[PDB]
């Protein structure tokens, strides 16, 4: 199905998607919140699971 | 674009301050 | 430029979900026929 | 006459936001005595750094809120 | 029967806090005033 | 299985829709809208 | 029918981001979520990390409602299909 | 250069800490190998001396003397410089709430300034605990 | 020449929005999900219930409410079209006023000659006492109208320079590196535009102080 | 002519926020270096930070406030 | 054209208001260092302090005033 | 239109007391910080401050009297 | 008309951009002040300036855009 | 038409009055501190504030001779 | 009216300068407290207030290159 | 009218002379700051305070310059 998605979403930027503002938020956002996720978000999974997780087992 | 009006945007934000605390005091430490 | 090339899939992802609801069954045998000589003509 | 209005007007409203300016690189300066009599960089220095520099681009772009209306 | 979840910190901290009628006061003047000018 | 293959290749072929009658229709138009315009000024 | 919303919200949350609880807590260590992020019919989601597929899921939704609001203000360029 | 010595003991001696932290009268101070050469009094409180490797050093010290020349050679000069594990945070807290009760018994201006550098010295030692 | 639209939909739903992404489970251990928002709860309630040390601490467990929801709702707004409700003017002037009557009210609930009281910083100039006294009455009246201000205009300022450069990339169809470069000012706006944490910090923050003076 | 010169007023009004975010700055950036001297921020050494944030403020939002009366 | 003069005038005249809010937030900030220094809040310090900002609202009010005069 | 050039006159001319509330407020906390510093308060240091704010008021007075004549 | 609006804004935002040069100017002498007490331009304080330099030409660098979009 | 242009021009020309005050406030205060650091003030302390005072209020009636002479 | 709108937009454009002006003060000052403070003023000290100005009176003569283009 | 332009634009070029007068403010404060701390006096100080003086006096006199090529 990803040449499905591929096709709807060519099909959307043709006819229903308007690229207007779309560079303000929607590719700068999105790029924000996966460098996040990309990038300290495997070592917050961590601070969660290794750290509030132990302590509360450990006391 | 300029805020007028104001009549029902004052009024849910109560409403979710309710649901807020409600759902906060069940959060404990 | 091909805008028509959604079209297919969207038609098999509209088979896929006929068979998920449970009442594609109920379908005339019509398809299987067409379906059937589409088959033979790549053959 | 109308659109002159605008635009004047919008031109001396942007020149407010220069004293927000000045306000960030004042305390963004004071953050680099502070670390450099105290070496507690991760600390409120820098906490309270950002809190101030937040602080004066909050009064800065709140003013050019109003250049904005105007223009629209 | 969510109310008896916070029916303590209702009336603890609305005594003051239940001031919203100032609010609704406040709101109601300022409609009438536009309403006067729409 | 095989009428998928088939019917994305027909749906391929069928650019012209967009191309042969659609494209030429457009432009045909837009001679139209340019005079239109002209019209208008 | 808000109870058919109410266990669709349940569903979801044990999908993505779930004593008894044991199992539950199982549940979310599996993370069906983190298995497929764009669902099984799909692969999954650009971002690859965290366990945030099920936030990610429900800000694309929203995302996507408050697009639906908006299109009706926003208008296109050309009536011909964009390139 | 760090000379850091009490009365009785020995901590560094030439020690290329190049970081020492300093409970000053005035306030707190950083020496960073480089420091503008000047002569700073001690406050209670403590001494967190960093090392040029990795690790550090922490010192609860009475008042006393930091010299840094202009030269690298500080000479720090503690009265009462121990490390905090010998300290008691009981005892802290205890002798903090005692010398807070008894800082208006004494009514002379000068005693109940030293009864004021009491309570100072022991919120010090409590924050350091 | 696009005109900026704050416009008004259903409010309610949006509005109620942010509730629902934070789930509160009965059990021992979180679900790794809820357990940072709990572990973020506390940090933040310890650096709240610093200052207070009183009896005032019970306003604490509502101004964690009051701070999670201001965050949640203006750190969603970030997203593309999302419609902050923080922008809107309405909201945040039913936040402002009902608090700090709140505060006030609390005030001169309890010990309430000191608390008009308050106005005197003990002492100061006898020559200047009125003018002293209006200036700080006057302030305290400001206090409300601050607090909404310092939040809603920033909050509408942040999206209304995010659009005026997002628009002027989409504008500029000239020479693809200044495109670039807009582009890139765009991404650094954004992260900065993320601190409008901060702005959630510096308004409960504000009120915590105000509360605290009189209570 | 009334609405330019609202526009106009408007505009020149909003440039009286300047010195707000100056002191703003200016209080903020001596609150990091007063940190630094004195670990101490808890205190007073914070709260009149936050005080004379609140006092100086209020000059930038009487002006932003003169300003909106002239435009509206 | 006379009442537009009257708005133009409001409006400039109101700018100097910013100078008290960047001589109140420096005083104190300057109230923050102090303090950080010598643990004398409950003295004259916070009263010159006081002073001070009285005096920079004062004036910043005055500016005010002679701007509400224009104005009407 | 003399009376409206009186009118933007006297109200872009009265905004030199910005200045003025300024300096105001350096030389207040300038004492605050010299107070701080040291313990001779009814020595010199007040007088000092007595004379800058004397100084920097009429400054401002001097501008006040430029916009009167302005306006008249 | 229209261009002279546009003329005359961009002769009065170009005005805040500049406001920002205090601003730089502050953070430079906080960097002197710091490397005087502290000399290591390795450390954070170079980072620090620079960071400050960066966010007071921002703003002064968006203010021009403001002109920019004035101009256009 | 020019003698509309007068006011408006003379009014212009004011705000230089503000950076004399805001000088003069600035030395005497240092003025202060230094005092507070030295007590030798009545030496070469006190005579360099009177000369910094002294420059700065001559830069702002030299800037007011502009306004004197547009003026007439 | 076109020349005199790049008349007045010059004008206003030139006061961008004062922002100039305050910076090369702070820089000059803050390297004379610093060579007071510690004599490695020769050192990395007076290159870095050299750069301070070559940075602030940079943006006063960018700010007096757009005043010069809008007059020209 | 182009008199009238001329005139106005003078007197706006005017005010960026204000800021060259609050930093020689600044930089003798500094200076009596800096000699109160280190008694030398007729060294490296005042040298650098007399030549950040000239600096910025010259950067105000430049702007004033610019008012009277405006102006004639």
């Amino acid at each position: 199905l990803g040449t499905g998605l591929i096709l709807y979403l060519l099909s959307k930027e043709i006819y229903v998607i308007t690229a207007e503002t779309f560079s303000a938020i929607s590719t700068i956002g999105v790029l924000v919140y996966i460098v996040k996720k990309y990038g300290a978000s495997i070592g917050a999974f961590a601070d969660k699971l290794n750290e509030q997780k132990i302590a509360q087992l450990e006391e | 674009d300029t805020s007028t009006w104001f009549i029902t945007i004052t009024s849910m934000i109560m409403t979710l301050f309710i649901l807020f605390q409600l759902k906060i005091s069940n959060y404990s430490y | 430029t091909p805008a028509e090339i959604p079209t297919a899939i969207q038609s098999l992802k509209k088979i896929v979900n006929s068979a998920q609801t449970g009442s594609f069954k109920q379908l005339t045998v019509k398809e299987a026929l067409l379906n059937g000589l589409v088959a033979t003509e790549v053959l | 006459i109308d659109t002159a209005a605008k635009f004047i007007g919008a031109g001396a409203a942007t020149v407010g936001v220069a004293g927000s300016g000045a306000g960030i690189g004042t305390v963004f300066g004071s953050l680099i005595i502070g670390y450099a009599r105290n070496p507690s960089l991760k600390q409120q220095l820098f906490s309270y750094a950002i809190l101030g520099f937040a602080l004066s681009e909050a009064m800065g772009l709140f003013c050019l809120m109003v250049a904005f209306l105007i223009l629209f | 029967f969510q109310f008896t979840g916070i029916k303590k910190y209702f009336n603890s901290y609305t005594l003051t806090g239940r001031m919203n009628c100032v609010l609704a006061t406040y709101g109601g003047i300022a409609l009438l005033v536009l309403y006067f000018k729409l | 299985v095989q009428v998928s293959p088939l019917i994305k290749l027909g749906r391929y072929s069928a650019l012209f829709l967009g191309v042969a009658y659609g494209a030429k229709r457009y432009n045909y138009l837009k001679p139209r809208a340019e005079e239109e315009r002209r019209i208008a000024a | 029918a808000s109870v058919v919303p109410l266990k669709d919200r349940r569903l979801l949350e044990v999908k993505l981001g779930e004593i008894l609880m044991r199992d539950f807590t199982p549940s979310g260590i599996a993370g069906a979520f983190q298995r497929g992020y764009y669902r099984y019919y799909n692969k999954y989601v650009n971002v690859k990390k965290g366990s945030v597929a099920g936030l990610s899921m429900v800000l694309a939704a929203y995302v996507v409602f408050n697009y639906c609001r908006s299109y009706k203000e926003l208008k296109h360029e050309r009536l011909r299909k964009y390139h | 250069s760090f000379t850091f010595a009490s009365p009785t003991q020995v901590f560094f001696n030439g020690a290329n800490v190049r970081q020492v932290d300093v409970p000053t009268q005035t306030g707190a101070f950083g020496i960073l190998a480089s420091h503008v050469p000047t002569l700073q009094v001690l406050r209670p409180g403590l001494v967190v001396v960093h090392a040029e490797d990795g690790t550090t050093s922490k010192y609860f010290v009475s008042s006393g003397s930091v010299t840094v020349n202009a030269d690298s050679s500080v000479q720090l000069l503690a009265e009462e410089a121990v490390t905090l594990d010998m300290l008691d945070p009981g005892v802290a807290k205890a002798n903090l709430e005692k010398a807070q009760s008894e800082l208006l018994g004494a009514a002379d201006e000068a005693s109940r300034a030293e009864i004021q550098i009491r309570i100072e010295a022991n919120e010090a030692l409590v924050k350091a605990l | 020449i696009a005109p900026t639209m704050m416009g008004l939909p259903i409010v309610t739903l949006i509005i109620m929005f942010p509730s629902l992404l934070f789930p509160t489970p009965k059990r021992l251990i979180n679900n790794r999900t809820i357990s940072i928002q709990q572990w973020l709860i506390q940090l933040t309630s310890k650096q709240m219930m610093a200052i207070h040390n009183q009896k005032g601490q019970t306003w604490s467990l509502m101004l964690m409410s009051l701070i999670m929801f201001i965050g949640s709702t203006n750190i969603l707004g970030l997203l593309p079209h999302s419609f902050t409700p923080t922008t809107q003017l309405s909201m945040n002037l039913g936040m402002a006023i009902p608090l700090w009557s709140a505060t006030v009210f609390t005030g001169f609930r309890y010990k309430t000659k000191t608390s008009l009281a308050h106005f005197l910083p003990q002492g100061t100039p006898a020559l200047l006492i009125p003018m002293l006294v209006i200036i700080e009455t006057i302030s305290l009246f400001i206090q409300p109208v601050a607090l909404a201000v310092r939040l809603t205009a920033n909050i509408t300022a942040g999206h209304l320079l995010i659009h005026l450069i997002g628009g002027a990339t989409l504008a500029l169809l000239n020479i693809n590196t200044m495109t670039a470069f807009i582009t890139f000012t765009i991404l650094i706006l954004l992260t900065i535009l993320e601190f409008a944490v901060a702005l959630i910090q510096a308004y409960v923050f504000t009120l915590l102080v105000s509360l605290y003076l009189h209570d």
